[PDB]
């Protein structure tokens, strides 16, 4: 309600974090099938900081073309093209719990 | 047992994080780092919860600048005591009262008062150009500078 | 470098829902979004936290089928989805943005009791 | 005049706000409330501003050696880079709690390598501000200035803001 709840300390990212952020936004009204942007990608960010206070660096995802693959382990998101630069959209992968996809497709990004 | 309550609404996301509504009171388990380790009174759920959303319950209402229940005229005569500056003040009782001593070179000292007022929204104010979501946010306000008041706020009133 | 904290308290008002709308209109905004509370709820946390508004303002007409702002200025309604993809001849809903609505106070108009 | 300088990036919405990033200065015409009409001295624009994005110039987080709201991770990370030197410092405070500020300092000892340091700036009942209660001081600058001529039981002496 009243006052609005204000910026919550600061904390470090975790593949726990990354996961329990990932099953929350998965629910029906939350990230799933919107079509990505970069303004909608900061708007989201910047609310999962204010409210829960992880520095918004961690949403990153491998280049194009093709799906792109979360570079953060726990954030289960992907950005998948819609066929038809290309049209992105929110999906989530429960495999990727599991499956640092990102990782495997670009190891020189985690020296 | 160190309680503390909430000021404001906080939904837990991460497993390990506790929920709580405003007003809820909590017992502190583990204060290292601002997230501390809490557990709910009412439901005994425990996790951890954003320190800055919560306070002591001891500690409420014993801001410096808080004087509680005192009447306008008792408030004048402490704030014109000798010993306070330009720009003493209180703030004094929902409904509150900015109570600021002045001066001016013909009439000597003075208290000026005013109204601070709450919208439905909850956010406080005293003129229509600055609005606070706290008491504390308005004092510092006008401890920066005086913004339409008599004087800029110094200290609070010195007690007796 | 850190994040923009907090901007100070101000009313909303006209003026401004009618700016952050055509703000949010450009592709990639608010515009064909589907609607929910959560989405809502984060969009009025961004603009409260960066523009300064008490996030109470973006309300709207109750259903069945469009609803309109209850704020005037803010130049945005709910309707009922449709496909892009255009059948031939033989609730869900959707932010749209309608500059119309800058002029005409639909709402007040359905709801002339929500006013006074 | 007074002239401020921006703490953070701002981007307007509203047509009669003013845009501006980190580092732009800027003339404040009038201060009234919280939300402050001021002019770009780079380009001339003008519009109202939120005012605790700015600072006056050569107020305290105006100063070279004080980075608002850095964190104690990002200030190890700024100060492990290269360019930096011993002693190479910074003065931070956080989004959450006013008044709360921290010294980080650049070290080095043959157990751990190149090192940061962190101490708590704590404040008196005055306003003074200390890291150890024999030596405290008015203002922030005061303690910089007061540990840049000897390390006092510090790590190191500090030598020179970071970056």
């Amino acid at each position: 309600g009243f006052p609005v709840r204000p910026q919550v300390p600061l904390r470090p990212m975790t593949y726990k974090a990354a996961l329990d952020i990932s099953h929350f936004l998965k629910e029906k009204g939350g990230l799933e099938g919107l079509i990505w942007s970069q303004r909608r990608q900061e708007i989201l960010d910047l609310w999962i900081y204010h409210t829960q206070g992880y520095f918004p660096d961690w949403q990153n995802y491998t280049p194009g073309p093709g799906i792109r693959y979360p570079l953060t382990f726990g954030w289960c998101f992907k950005l998948v093209p819609v066929e038809p630069k290309e049209v992105l959209v929110w999906r989530f992968d429960s495999k990727l719990a599991f499956h640092h996809m990102a990782r495997e497709l670009h190891p020189e990004y985690y020296k | 047992d160190i309680i503390v309550v909430a000021l404001y609404d906080y939904e837990a996301i991460h497993h390990e994080d506790l929920s709580f509504q405003k007003g809820d009171q909590m017992v502190v388990l583990e204060e290292s780092g601002e997230w501390w380790k809490a557990r709910s009174l009412a439901t005994r759920k425990e996790g951890y919860i954003p320190s800055n959303y919560v306070a002591r319950v001891d500690s409420l209402e014993t801001e410096e600048w808080f004087f509680k229940g005192i009447s306008r005229k008792d408030a004048e005569r402490q704030l014109l005591a000798p010993g306070n500056m330009l720009g003493s003040f209180m703030i004094r009782d929902g409904s509150y009262s900015l109570s600021v001593r002045d001066y001016d070179p013909r009439q000597g000292d003075t208290v000026k008062h005013y109204k601070i007022r709450t919208l439905d929204n909850g956010g406080f104010y005293i003129s229509p150009r600055s609005t606070f979501s706290t008491l504390q946010e308005l004092v510092d306000h006008y401890k920066k500078g005086n913004d339409g008041l008599c004087q800029k706020l110094s200290v609070p009133c010195m007690l007796e």
